[PDB]
């Protein structure tokens, strides 16, 4: 009816798909096997939602996904894992040598040797699917995989389908902390595919997740897990409007519609609001207005950025649970009021809409509290141009002395590309600043004449 | 899947050798005889990295040894692991080198290196997809330095792209078991300098010195230094072998610790070290590993690191642990300490962390630096070098084997050209002129 | 020791046969010291620009105004860099570019012998200026050797034997040299060029979708020049020694452009690494020279650093020492080849980068108008005054 396919890249991306698949099972009560009991005991429903799952004759459901990678020692773990039998065998790994924090290694030699099953695999799954809505990718910055094969699957995908949607959830380089020392050159070579190719993008930083776990849920020493079970939270409330019932349900297409003003500006941020732990989800009220403020906060951001330092371009609030317009339109009111937010001049309304019935599910094991409403918001702003400006000094850092570059040139790539993209960032950072500039005063030079 | 073929020449090769596949075989849960009886199973999901399979569910190692005289491969032989290597890897010959780096790598490994290749070349051969060799020598010993410079440059002439590593024995300042030993060291460093990915820098003083201090033993043997050299050793390759939350190969460790092809030696460390009967005093955490892994005293290179500034650092952790606390702790470590990190790098420290912890320690971590200070050990040994060349001093044992003075020149130079490069990015500034 | 004086030269070639026959297009444009070059694709956005010490309009043939002949490089160039070579001192020429571009024509020239290229005016210039100077109290001595790098190995050319390779050494006092390098004498240019058509005949080629004729490595063409003298003494002595090195460098390389596989792939990288160290070396001579010109301060040594690919590692007197260095790109005007000629533009801005920028004038009418209204003022001042 409405499918989608997620494609999943590097261990992040792998992990993140772990995540995620874990809880649309929970959500829609299938068992790790693939079995639904509980359409047995129904007695015949719709449960087997087409969106992420395919059925088969024996009451058997697989999930709409791929996985990809050039590590054995990550998929491995699935395949003899909790969920060993709830995936296709068709997992696409490369049994060789790993791209190895080399953009090049995984777009122009070991990237190769595995586009071509990967591409065929999405091919059988796109031609199951009777009316696609778009793709999910998953991936990393920084890594080898997560950039090159990203680009190199994106390259072909734009290619083959064209008018389908992209949508991407990536792992940005913190400002601070980061787990590599030629992560910049990753980032900033991969950023010209991100751009050309994908339609909307949406970043996270993993130094903001962790002040999350620490400040709201009283987790002191995080891991991963946790990480990746918020992300996947996100990406549900993304989706939940094309499984569930509502009042007001909004599409994949809308989100592009109502949030991009302008082709090359399409990197919003996301947050979600009711992050709280079973001890203090009491004393509380959690009501609309409440986790409405919240998403505002500068404290609660996904991305070490600053929303107080440029403007609202345009916002999406995505409502799950017991939530009624009114209290919608109330909490919206106050909000334009404060001047604390800043919205650009040339748009009035700046606000999209969209309300669910399901409220979230509980992962058992988890750390999130079990509550009667939540809201998902996505703005897209001007303040994610500082992230960049701090990773492109990095990058000059390394670049004026060619540190590390003999290993990108000894794999196919001539040193020029590596300026050819930093221009193109500079000239993606220059229209940011100039959509935000407030229109000029009286913009149609001056009026007043005779009537 | 990722297979290493490991080799091992001379006498303290041999040894270091026989202490690291004891210590794996018990990591994989190995008999001596060769059979399996170990107790979980992630044991046997990787073992084909480092062993072949035999019929009877036996498993044989990759080892091949080489030497120039006997007596090392009967004491092997005659041991408690002597059984579980092949008998048709057992290359050696007679009236060995004898100290002496010309008959090591010009008259005598001449005779055996064809062996020796044939023999790499058949193990090679039957790996599915070979990432890289190992091997395990001394400098300053003949037929170690010899054979292992004449066997690195012939296996990098035929196999170009794979990753090429070793565990050298330098000469210790004051500590000397031979007088000839400027003279091997300089003409093979000329070697390594040219043919190799990386190379970790071992030195018996250092290692004396944990022993002593560290560890509070009263009669050091050489059987302890082994050890701890395997620790390192099996440290460093973990993340091939079991799962973990982020993976380093060595091929990451290389693209991510040098900066330029030239600037590929390192310090090796591991923590923790709690010298027994002190156990129950010191709380094994995350911050006390680091702490002692950046200590100064800790470091197996017999230099000191704050004579200079790190240009990168590498940290694998094995155990289970929080990301949060890694990676603050290493921020913590480069912004109390930003004397001793170069400018121009804005990060310089690799993180990875594996889930299987060693056999007995709730947690583990191993080191990986390059930094500046190690062009100490170069420095002196040329300033023995010179002192020696000067008035020729143990000359004719060498050009009776057929060496012209003149390659020795054009070490003594390509050493001094590696302090120089080294040199460069060790001041705190560079501006003004 | 002497300043590194490095030059920057880019050429523009007319077209052939094949883009004569399509309908291509022009995208090269010069002016004064600025190169700029457009997108067949992307013609919307603006042209890329470049600057360099010297920009050289071969297109069109038949042009009299601002044509770059020939004899006019020679004379940039050659007749300086031989006037270097005779006061004793090194001399180094680097030619790149990429099939098509025009390398070779500049490095040699048409086969007419009409219109020379640098080989065949410098050496015609050296041996005639020796042959009508020479005298009873002093000697000359010319030699030529020819050898290639190839994956990091070195090869002989002239020598016709079994292509092995040779074992690169360094001598304490004269540095880096090749044991077994034929080395030959040379009477005049026809000794030269019998020479260098027996070597180039044994030169390593491979065909690529570019190209079915592609250079796979590098070249080195060293002419050994020695001056003797002969004073009123008993005592009769080299008066000095000098080098002349005439470099054929392989071009850049990318798979998105090579797609073969195995062996073609490798020879690949290690052109694009060896590439990338000589732009560094270049690159860091050009700053030593600038330093202490602006400031007087030298900047200790900078250690230059060689040792790190064969080819800067063989050529260690001729970049560094007392020496001089020229660099001519060559460039192809097809619009289809856009990238070609981007990455040899990018390539050849290094090696003191030359400030570039664009012009855009205005609007004709508008220009007319400001004319107008300034006579107009200047008239009103006529009247006022
Ligand atoms: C607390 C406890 O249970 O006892 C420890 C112990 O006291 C300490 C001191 C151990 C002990 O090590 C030494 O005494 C030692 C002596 C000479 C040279 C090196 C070490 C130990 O022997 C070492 C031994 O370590 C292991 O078993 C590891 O798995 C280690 N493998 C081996 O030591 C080994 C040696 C030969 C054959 C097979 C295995 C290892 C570590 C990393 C990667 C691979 C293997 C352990 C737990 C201890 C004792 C027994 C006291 C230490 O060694 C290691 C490698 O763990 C010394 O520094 C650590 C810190 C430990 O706290
Ligand atoms: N949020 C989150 N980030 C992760 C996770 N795992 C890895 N990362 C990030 O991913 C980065 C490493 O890039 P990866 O894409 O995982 O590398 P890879 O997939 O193994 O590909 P290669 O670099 O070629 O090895 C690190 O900087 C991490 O910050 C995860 O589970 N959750
Ligand atoms: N400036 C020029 N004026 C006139 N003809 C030229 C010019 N440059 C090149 N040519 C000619 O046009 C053709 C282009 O040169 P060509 O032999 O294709 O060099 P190339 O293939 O670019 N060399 P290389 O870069 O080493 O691979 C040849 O026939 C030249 O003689
Ligand atoms: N770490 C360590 N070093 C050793 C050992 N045995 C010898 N050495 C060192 O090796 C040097 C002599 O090298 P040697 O083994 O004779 O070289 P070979 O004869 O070619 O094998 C001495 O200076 C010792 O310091 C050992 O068991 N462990
Ligand atoms: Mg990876």
């Amino acid at each position: 009816m409405r499918e989608c396919i997620s494609i999943h890249v590097g261990q992040a991306g792998v992990q993140i798909g772990n995540a995620c698949w874990e809880l649309y099972c929970l959500e829609h009560g299938i068992q790790p096997d693939g079995q639904m009991p509980s359409d047995k005991t129904i007695g015949g429903g719709d449960d087997s939602f087409n969106t992420f799952f395919s059925e088969t004759g024996a009451g058997k459901h697989v999930p709409r996904a791929v996985f990809v990678d050039l590590e054995p020692t990550v998929i491995d773990e699935v395949r003899t894992g909790t969920y060993r039998q709830l995936f296709h065998p068709e997992q696409l790994i490369t049994g060789k040598e790993d791209a190895a924090n080399n953009y090049a290694r995984g777009h122009y030699t070991i990237g190769k040797e595995i586009i071509d099953l990967v591409l065929d695999r999405i091919r059988k799954l796109a031609d199951q699917c009777t009316g696609l809505q778009g793709f999910l990718v998953f991936h990393s910055f920084g890594g080898g995989t997560g950039s090159g094969f990203t680009s190199l699957l994106m390259e072909r995908l734009s290619v083959d389908y064209g008018k389908k949607s992209k949508l991407e959830f990536s792992i940005y380089p913190a400002p601070q902390v980061s787990t590599a020392v030629v992560e910049p050159y990753n980032s900033i070579l991969t950023t010209h595919t991100t751009l050309e190719h994908s339609d909307c993008a949406f970043m996270v930083d993993n130094e903001a997740i962790y002040d999350i776990c620490r400040r709201n849920l009283d987790i002191e020493r995080p891991t991963y897990t946790n990480l990746n079970r918020l992300i996947s939270q996100i990406v549900s409330s993304i989706t939940a409007s094309l499984r569930f019932d509502g009042a007001l349900n909004v599409d994949l297409t809308e989100f592009q519609t109502n949030l991009v003003p302008y082709p090359r500006i399409h990197f919003p941020l996301a947050t979600y609001a009711p992050v709280i732990s079973a001890e203090k989800a009491y004393h509380e009220q959690l009501s609309v207005a409440e986790i409405t403020n919240a998403c505002f906060e500068p404290a609660n951001q996904m991305v070490k950025c600053d929303p107080r330092h440029g403007k609202y371009m345009a916002c999406c609030l995505l409502y799950r649970g017991d939530v009624v317009p009114k209290d919608v339109n109330a909490a919206i009111a106050t909000i334009k009021t404060k001047r604390s937010i800043q919205f650009v001049d040339w748009c009035p309304t700046g606000f999209k809409v969209g309300i669910n019935y399901q409220p979230p599910t509980v992962v058992p094991g988890g750390d999130l509290a079990k509550v009667q409403r939540a809201v998902c918001m996505l703005s897209n702003t001007t303040a994610i141009a500082e992230a960049w400006a701090r990773l492109d000094h990095k990058f000059d850092l390394m670049y004026a002395k060619r540190a590390f570059v003999h290993w990108y040139v000894g794999e196919g790539m001539e040193e020029g590309e590596f300026s050819e993209a930093r221009e193109d960032m500079a000239a993606l950072e220059k229209d940011y600043e100039e959509v935000g500039v407030d229109s000029v005063e009286g913009e149609g030079e001056e009026e007043g004449e005779e009537y | 899947m990722r297979e290493i073929v490991h080799i091992q020449a001379g006498q303290c090769g041999n040894q270091i050798g026989a202490k690291f596949w004891e210590v794996i075989s018990d990591e994989h849960g190995i008999d001596p005889t060769g059979s399996y009886h170990g107790d979980s199973d992630l044991q046997l999901e990787r073992i084909n990295v480092y062993y072949n399979e035999a019929t009877g569910n036996k498993y044989v190692p990759r080892a091949i040894l080489v030497d120039l005289e006997p007596g090392t491969m009967d004491s092997v032989r005659s041991g408690p692991f002597g059984q579980i290597f092949r008998p048709d890897n057992f290359v050696f010959g007679q009236s060995g080198a004898g100290n002496n780096w010309a008959k090591g790598h010009y008259t005598e490994g001449a005779e055996l290196v064809d062996s020796v290749l044939d023999v790499v070349r058949k193990e090679s051969e039957s790996c599915d997809c070979l990432q890289g060799f190992q091997l395990t020598h001394s400098l300053g010993g003949g037929t170690g330095s010899g054979m292992g410079t004449l066997l690195i440059s012939k296996i990098r002439e035929e196999y170009p792209d794979r990753i090429m590593n070793t565990f050298s024995v330098m000469p210790s300042p004051k500590v000397s078991d031979t007088v000839v030993e400027p003279y091997n060291a300089t003409l093979s460093v000329h070697q390594l300098v040219e043919n190799t990915d990386e190379t970790y820098c071992i030195d018996n003083e250092a290692l004396y010195d944990i022993c002593f201090r560290t560890l509070k033993l009263t009669t050091p043997t050489y059987g302890d230094l082994n050890h701890l050299v395997s620790a390192t050793m099996s440290g460093v390759t973990t993340c091939l072998r079991f799962p973990g939350q982020l993976n380093a190969d060595l091929r990451k460790l290389a693209v991510n610790m040098v900066p330029f092809p030239r600037l590929h030696f390192f310090m090796p460390g591991f923590a923790p070290l709690t010298s027994r009967g002190s156990q129950q005093y010191r709380a094994l955490t995350v911050p006390e590993l680091t702490q002692q892994m950046f200590d100064s005293k800790n470091m197996m290179a017999a230099c000191d690191p704050r004579h200079g500034r790190y240009l990168t650092v590498a940290a694998i952790f094995r155990g289970r642990m929080s990301m949060k606390e890694v990676d603050e702790q290493m921020l913590n470590v480069q912004n109390k300490n930003s004397s001793y990190f170069v400018e121009w790098i804005p990060n310089n420290v690799k993180t990875a962390v594996c889930d299987i912890p060693p056999r007995g320690l709730k947690m583990s971590a191993t080191f990986i630096g390059n930094s500046t200070a190690i062009q100490e050990l170069f420095k002196r040994i040329s300033e023995q070098f010179t002192a020696m060349f000067r008035r020729k001093a143990f000359l004719h044992w060498y050009t009776g084997e057929g060496m012209d003075e003149m390659e020795f020149t054009e070490a003594e130079s390509n050493m001094n050209d590696l302090v120089s490069e080294y040199q460069q990015y060790q001041d705190a500034t560079a501006d003004e002129q | 020791m002497a300043g590194a004086s490095v030059k920057v030269a880019v050429r523009v070639r007319p077209f052939n046969s094949r883009e004569m026959s399509r309908d291509s297009k022009c995208i090269i444009q010069m002016s004064g010291s600025t190169t700029t070059i457009v997108n067949p694709k992307q013609p919307k956005e603006t042209p890329k620009s470049f600057s360099f010490d010297y920009s050289y309009w071969s297109h069109t043939s038949p042009e009299d105004i601002n044509y770059a002949s020939q004899k006019q490089v020679y004379r940039d160039i050659g007749e300086e860099m031989l006037q270097h070579a005779f006061e004793g001192y090194n001399v180094c020429i680097f030619a790149y570019g990429q099939t098509g571009a025009g390398k070779s024509y500049t490095m040699m020239g048409k086969q007419e012998k009409d219109q020379q290229g640098i080989i065949p005016q410098l050496c015609e210039d050296l041996f005639s200026r020796i042959n009508d100077t020479t005298n009873d109290n002093m000697s000359y001595s010319v030699e030529v050797s020819y050898m290639e790098i190839y994956c990091e190995r070195v090869r002989d050319l002239l020598n016709p034997k079994n292509k092995g390779n040779l074992r690169v050494r360094e001598h304490p006092l004269l540095g880096p040299y090749v044991e077994d390098l034929s080395k030959l004498a040379v009477t005049s240019y026809n000794d030269i060029q019998d020479l260098m058509d027996s070597g180039n005949k044994a030169r390593t080629v491979a065909a690529t979708n570019m190209n079915e004729t592609s250079s796979r490595s590098h070249a080195v063409f060293n002419i050994i020049f020695t001056q003797k003298r002969h004073d009123a003494e008993t005592n009769i002595t080299t008066e000095k020694v000098s080098k002349i090195s005439l470099v054929d460098l392989a071009g850049s390389e990318r798979a998105d452009s090579t797609g073969a596989k195995g062996t073609r792939l490798k020879e690949g990288a290690n052109i694009n690494k060896s590439l990338t160290t000589l732009g560094k070396v270049i690159s860091a001579l050009a700053e030593m020279d600038s330093g202490p010109n602006k400031n007087k301060k030298k900047k200790k040594t900078d250690f230059i650093l060689y040792r790190d690919s064969v080819l800067t590692w063989l050529l260690r007197e001729n970049l560094g020492g007392n020496s001089r260095t020229a660099m001519v790109a060559a460039l192809s005007p097809a619009d289809i080849n856009y990238d070609e000629t981007l990455s040899t533009l990018r390539y050849a801005d290094r090696a003191k980068q030359i400030r570039c920028n664009a012009v855009i004038n205005e609007d004709p009418n508008n220009k007319l108008i400001r004319e107008l209204k300034d006579e107009v003022t200047r008239l009103r001042d006529l009247l006022y005054a």
